[PDB]
């Protein structure tokens, strides 16, 4: 599965994004996989974005919560991320990563250890 | 007295914190000896 | 919650040690990244130590208590890259490679 | 120690299969005590 990141390369200060990326080859349904976004500043080390499940349920990062809204759209097989408005601190690449995980027992027991971001795309660069 | 710690800390499933890793300052077959002796226990078998 | 060194160096042929340390860690497994510049970051090590199928032999690690330690033994030129490692409250930040 | 990994123990009942055994106990029931009533399972209600 490839992940191909889209979005405007340009946004206004004060002015809101919307990212999305496309599992090309793969699907967003089912399976132990979670869809998640990572930034990183041009000059600077990642900060988590958010993560969402193919069930729609989501996490936020903190530093972001107020600011972030994800969504799947599993008949497009198309991940999306909003952003609020968006200033200068914001001129960063945007990734969008497949979360692994697996399965040793019962799926309901969560028995299936976690894997960090697995499968990446090649990021949006977003100047603001 | 036992003196314990979770046995597989690093686990998010429903077992997460239900085994322990305890040690004993155990008798020996010599009554004047003792041995340490680790085991594992289950939540329900202890109490703080 | 995690801190790490903001950059390490050896000379080709000796071991890289990037460590990462905080408070989730006795309770959470480290996840270590290598991104080499102008890409997205490569899964290196997960689960404490595991390597995913395709790294090589080269990377390894080890932990106690709060600490974390990424390991590359026989550090070679094309290993130079931006490390990264996570824990969870749920990420964490990194430290920079040359050889 | 544990070889592997630590999963918790469990127990499997085919779904169908009980929701007709407790079909079957309703209808039972009824005979002698809520003929046109109706009849609630629930979990226990507490103790060790
Ligand atoms: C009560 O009813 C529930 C069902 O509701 C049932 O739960 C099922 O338990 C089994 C226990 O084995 C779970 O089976 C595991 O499923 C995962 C999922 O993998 C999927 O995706 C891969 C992708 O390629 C497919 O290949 C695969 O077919 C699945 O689609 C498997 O990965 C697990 O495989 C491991 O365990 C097998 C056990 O025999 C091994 O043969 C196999 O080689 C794997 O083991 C290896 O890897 C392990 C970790 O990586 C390692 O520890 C091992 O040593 C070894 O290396 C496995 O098939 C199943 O998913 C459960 N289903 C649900 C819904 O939870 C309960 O078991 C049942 N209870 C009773 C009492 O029967
Ligand atoms: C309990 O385990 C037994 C196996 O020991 C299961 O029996 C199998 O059920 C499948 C269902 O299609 C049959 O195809 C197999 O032939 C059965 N095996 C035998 C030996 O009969 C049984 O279904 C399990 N019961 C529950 C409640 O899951
Ligand atoms: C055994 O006895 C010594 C005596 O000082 C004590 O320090 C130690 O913690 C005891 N060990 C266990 C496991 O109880
Ligand atoms: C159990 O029986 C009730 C009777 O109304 C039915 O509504 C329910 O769907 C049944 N459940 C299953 C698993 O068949
Ligand atoms: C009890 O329920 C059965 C169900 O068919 C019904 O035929 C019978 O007449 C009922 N008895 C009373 C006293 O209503």
């Amino acid at each position: 599965v490839q992940l191909q990141e889209s979005g405007p390369g340009l946004v206004k200060p004060s002015q809101t994004l919307s990212l999305t990326c496309t599992v090309s080859g793969g699907s967003i349904s089912s399976g132990s996989y979670y869809w998640s976004w990572i930034r990183q500043p041009a000059g600077k080390g990642l900060e988590w974005i958010g993560r969402i499940y193919t069930s729609g349920s989501t996490n936020y990062n903190p530093s972001l919560k107020s600011r972030v809204t994800i969504s799947v759209d599993t008949s497009k097989n198309q991940f999306s991320l909003k952003l609020s408005s968006v200033t200068a601190a914001d001129t960063a690449v945007y990734y969008c990563a497949r979360e692994g995980f697996t399965i040793f027992g019962v799926v309901t027991f969560s028995e299936g250890y976690y894997y960090g971001m697995d499968v990446w795309g090649k990021g949006t660069t977003v100047t603001v | 007295t036992l003196q314990c710690t979770n046995y597989a800390p690093k686990l998010r499933s429903m077992m997460r914190g239900e085994i322990k890793n305890c040690s004993f300052n155990m008798t020996t077959e010599l009554r004047d000896k003792k041995q340490k002796v680790y085991s594992l226990f289950y939540r329900l078998d202890v109490v703080q | 919650e995690l801190t790490q060194p903001p950059s390490v160096s050896v000379s080709p042929g000796q071991t890289a040690r990037i460590t990462c340390s905080g408070d989730a860690l006795p309770k959470q497994y480290a996840y270590w990244y290598q991104q080499k510049p102008g890409q997205a970051p490569v899964l290196v090590i997960y689960k404490d130590s595991e390597r995913p199928s395709g790294i090589p032999e080269r990377f390894s690690g080890s932990s106690s208590g709060t600490t974390v330690t990424l390991t590359i033994s026989g550090v070679q030129a094309e290993d130079e890259a931006d490390y990264y490692c996570q824990s969870a409250d749920v990420f964490g930040g990194g430290t920079k490679l040359t050889v | 120690d544990v070889l592997g990994h630590v999963r918790m123990a469990h127990c499997n009942i085919s779904k169908a299969t009980w929701n007709e055994t407790l079909g079957k106990v309703v209808k039972q029931l009824r005979k002698h005590f809520g003929n046109n009533t109706i009849i609630r399972f629930a979990q226990s209600s507490g103790g060790d």
